[PDB]
């Protein structure tokens, strides 16, 4: 009934504009995420965000109310907006896709040659070539059709009704979500095609038989018992720890998903900041971000065994702590971390003679399964419209205005999918 | 290369093994004397275990070459010390070593 | 956590904006017990403190005119907490007066919190208080030794100089009741009479060598009983000789020369009794009890009253804990994580 349809309609909204908040504060101002492709990200959350406010609600009360009684020119401005949304959501995630697939034949290459200014100046181009692919054939009045209906509704302020016409929907959907669905899919699959050989270097091989060599209950885990299975490796005070940052999903044990991309953490082909992060996450004991007093004790406990008294670790870790507090929280960051050490060379001394970085392998999935769900969502409402704008005119007046919501909904969908990242929890928990 | 230099002996009977810990009062100096470190400042020995590579190579050949309750001067070179880069803070680079390490009990 | 061990102080981390510590005569008490705590000053009134300081011993004599019943402390070299403690022994500054002698930064990691105490205290009692240069308040010494890195970690390089600025107008004479003279080292075979050392100037850097070069400098013969021979020991100025201090208190009425270089394990030395009138003619005196935590050395404090000499002995006092030349543990281990989290590697990869 009108009471259910409401109630969906406004947990839709409110659930889309909260999770698009969510997504768009977590790179705002904690900014451990730095990555151009979080800068096309929350371009694309921006963007569904404004889609949302705009035509959400709107759309919902046209549905509901069966007249659209808010005016006449503004039915040009809401049809224009979700226009533009539909197609500035599709060219942000075929950009998206160009720049992982440059992302991966040259890492340094690509590091050095794009930076910020590059990835605002693309954003805003393609903002504005959809801007006005978008505004610019509405207002030149070519959807005008011969129907009488057409015609009526045309001279009429209530009904609104989206007439298109045989030649403007076939040039909006070749040029709009044809084309770039192509062109995304084409280089998407190239890149899963050079990213599924890197793993086939004959060097990950022979760290895969190490690694079948070091497991011994061939259970496709790796242990701490079965890191101290070395007579070699029992007397390394700080041996945890380096499992624990190997030990991401927290399950308990280390396995070759996460074995050889911590490994490759520590190459020549890597940076400072990677090996510098490393050496931060030695401390925090929670993986939160921040290093307490009791963090930073424990860390140096377990190390200088009983040369020193308590009391005296304490007072020179109180005293390091003041002065590295730089806002007066009590905690360290990685900033402060950052201004207090860098500069004593120690990018250089971490050192392993492994010559693969896969870096960059981190992200495939989530973006690989952002496009195939909005891809799979937007497709039925284009071929439902294109079998419409052919003279053979199926019956399918009602389902062509569901498939619309469907959109609505997969346009919602996209933080759902970027919580799943373990690194973007942490992020949200701050908030919360 | 590192020289010992006895100052005060003590007890020949024992002498420390590679398998064992020594727990020693030092107060190391510089080429010219400046005082970088103690075990006396703090009121704690400061033990360690031979074999193991956690000391320098010059204190862990050097310190075989002593005996039980001995006092001795050490003085050990660039290449047996924190090498070219050198320890940040305290050692600078190409520095000469001095220290006055004194064997109290063994593990 | 939050603490892991709780029994020890947390310093406080708020400097203090010159609202509490100045009343401009300041506050002494609340000074006491704010640096007493690991606390801290903020940089300006740091700077005020010392530039009052400066300024008020700049119109000092190089000669100066003590009266009668007075204290005599020797060197301290940074030991806040011990110059504490000899602060209560000796009494307060209000009903006595004091007479320091020897230097007051190097060696020690409490330097500049000592310097600051010493000198408000000197604002505030202008005419029950006076301090003489050492040999230790120079810019080699002192960018040589941890005074540098004591001012660039707790406060900035302003702070430094300001303070060198302020110990470039120190007196070195220090004249005492017109029958004993108090300078921090010796005598020297250039400085023949008293007027030698009313007259030069002691606005500089000490220079290679000179009157004021070896008045801070010199030191009595080390093994009597075996006038200008060189010094080995220090390498900068000369000896003096029985017959030498024997003929300057001729030249010059007075009874004995008192000095501050000698680390003594009994705290005092009295050197070789003068025949002629039956008191000692050379003093010796070390108010630092426990020298870089090694020598356990008792230190003393002179008193004159009532035409007496007496001698009170100086135990030590607990003080907090530092790392040398001032690490902050993360430069401190650092080099042991890289190495261990590289050798784990290394061996699990191979
Ligand atoms: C918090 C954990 C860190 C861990 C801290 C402790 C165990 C506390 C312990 C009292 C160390 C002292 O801390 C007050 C302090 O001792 C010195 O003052 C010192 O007199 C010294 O030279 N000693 C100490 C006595 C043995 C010889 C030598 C040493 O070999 O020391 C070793 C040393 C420096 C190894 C280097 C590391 C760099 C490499 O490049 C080099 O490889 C060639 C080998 C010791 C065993 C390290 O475990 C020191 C640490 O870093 C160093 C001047 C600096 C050192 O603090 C850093
Ligand atoms: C009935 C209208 C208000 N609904 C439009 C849909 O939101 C999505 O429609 C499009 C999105 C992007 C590009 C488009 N070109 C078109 C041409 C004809 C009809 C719809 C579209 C279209």
């Amino acid at each position: 009934w009108v009471v259910g349809m409401g109630i969906v309609m406004s947990l839709i909204v409110l659930a889309i504009v909260f999770g698009n908040v969510l997504v768009i504060t977590a790179i705002a101002k904690f900014e451990r995420l730095q990555t151009v492709t979080n800068y096309f990200i929350t371009s694309l959350a921006c963007a569904d965000l404004v889609m949302g406010l705009a035509v959400v609600p709107f759309g919902a009360a046209h549905i509901l109310m069966k007249m659209w009684t808010f005016g006449n020119f503004w039915c040009e401005f809401w049809t224009s907006i979700d226009v533009l949304c539909v197609t500035a959501s599709i060219e942000t995630l075929c950009v998206i896709a160009v720049d992982r697939y440059f992302a991966i034949t040259s890492p340094f290459k690509y590091q050095s040659l794009l930076t910020k200014n590059k990835a605002r100046v693309i954003i805003l181009m393609v903002w504005i070539v959809s801007g006005l692919t978008s505004f610019l054939p509405i207002q030149m009045h070519w959807y005008r059709a011969t129907h009488q209906e057409a015609i009526n509704c045309y001279a009429e302020e209530t009904c609104c009704d989206f007439f298109t016409n045989q030649a403007y929907a076939i040039a909006s959907s070749i040029v709009s979500f044809y084309v770039p669905l192509v062109i995304m899919v084409f280089v998407y699959s190239r890149v899963f095609q050079e990213a599924k050989r890197q793993l086939d270097a004959d060097e990950i091989k022979r760290l895969g038989k190490r690694f079948k060599k070091l497991d011994l209950d061939n259970s496709g885990s790796l242990s701490v018992e079965e890191f101290m299975s070395l007579p070699e490796l029992q007397q390394n005070p700080l041996v945890q720890r380096v499992i624990d940052i190997f030990d991401t999903d927290g399950n308990g044990e280390v396995d070759f998903k996460e074995f050889i991309e911590g490994v490759s953490q520590f190459s020549v082909k890597g940076d400072k900041e990677q090996k510098l992060r490393f050496a931060f996450r030695i401390y925090d004991m929670d993986k939160d971000g921040y290093i307490s007093n009791g963090e930073l004790f424990q860390v140096l406990k377990m190390m200088v065994g009983n040369n020193l008294k308590d009391t005296q670790l304490q007072q020179i870790v109180d005293k390091t702590i003041i002065n590295a507090d730089k806002d007066g929280d009590g905690r360290i960051s990685f900033e402060e971390f950052c201004a207090v050490v860098g500069g004593l060379d120690i990018h250089k001394k971490m050192v392993v003679d492994v010559k693969f970085c896969l870096k960059e392998h981190k992200a495939l999935k989530t973006l690989g399964i952002i496009m195939g769900t909005f891809t799979l969502c937007w497709l039925p409402f284009f071929i439902v419209n294109i079998v419409h704008v052919i003279q053979d005119n199926l019956i399918r007046k009602e389902v062509y205005i569901l498939l619309n919501w469907i959109g609505y909904v997969n346009s919602g969908f996209n933080p759902l999918i970027y919580c799943r990242s373990p690194d973007f929890r942490i992020a949200f928990q701050e908030l919360l | 290369g590192v020289q010992v230099e006895t100052i005060s002996p003590g007890d020949g009977r024992t002498f420390p093994k590679r398998g064992q810990t020594c727990v020693v009062h030092y107060t190391g100096m510089l080429e010219d004397g400046k005082k970088f470190d103690s075990s006396r400042d703090r009121n704690k020995p400061f033990k360690f275990m031979l074999g193991k590579q956690e000391v320098i190579r010059g204190w862990e050949e050097g310190v075989a070459q002593m005996s039980v309750g001995q006092r001795a001067k050490l003085t050990i070179s660039p290449d047996y010390a924190y090498g070219a880069t050198g320890h940040p803070g305290i050692i600078p680079p190409h520095a000469t070593l001095v220290f006055d390490v004194e064997l109290l009990k063994l593990e | 956590t939050d603490r892991v061990v709780k029994a020890v102080p947390f310093p406080p981390s708020h400097r203090l904006t010159a609202k509490e510590v100045f009343d401009g005569k300041p506050r002494v008490d609340i000074l006491k017990a704010h640096l007493m705590k690991e606390g801290r000053l903020e940089e300006s009134v740091a700077l005020r403190i010392i530039t009052e300081g400066a300024s008020i011993l700049r119109q000092e004599k190089n000669l100066l005119d003590i009266d009668a019943p007075v204290t005599v402390c020797g060197d301290i070299h940074g030991q806040f907490f011990d110059l504490m403690k000899l602060f209560e022994v000796g009494g307060s500054p209000a009903n006595t007066r004091y007479l320091f002698l020897g230097d007051y930064v190097d060696r020690g990691y409490f330097s500049i919190e000592c310097v600051l105490y010493l000198w408000a205290l000197k604002i505030l009692y202008p005419k029950t208080l006076f301090l003489l240069r050492g040999n230790h308040e120079c810019r080699h010494l002192t960018e040589y030794f941890t005074f540098k890195q004591e001012c660039k970690i707790k406060y900035s390089e302003r702070v430094y100089d300001a303070c060198m600025d302020a110990f470039d107008c120190l007196p070195l004479a220090a004249l005492m009741n017109q029958q004993f003279l108090c300078v921090h080292g010796g005598l020297s075979p250039e400085i023949n009479t008293l007027d030698d050392i009313r007259k030069l100037d002691r606005f500089k850097e000490p220079p290679a060598y000179g009157p004021m070069c070896d008045i801070l400098w010199s030191d009595p013969l080390e093994d009597f009983g075996n006038h200008f021979t060189h010094n080995t020991v220090r390498g900068c100025s000369y000896f003096y000789s029985y017959p030498a201090v024997c003929d300057f208190l001729q030249h010059n009425n007075l009874l004995s020369i008192l000095r501050a270089h000698e680390a003594q394990d009994a705290g005092y030395r009295m050197y070789r009794k003068s025949q002629t009138t039956g008191f000692p003619s050379l003093i010796t005196i070390f108010s630092a009890p426990n020298y870089l935590d090694v020598y356990n050395n008792k230190a003393a404090v002179l008193k004159y009253e009532n035409n007496v000499m007496n001698i009170r002995q100086f135990n030590c006092s607990p003080h907090p804990y530092w790392l040398p030349n001032f690490m902050d543990v993360f430069t401190w281990s650092l080099p042991f994580v890289g190495e261990k989290v590289t050798e784990m590697l290394v061996n699990v990869l191979n």
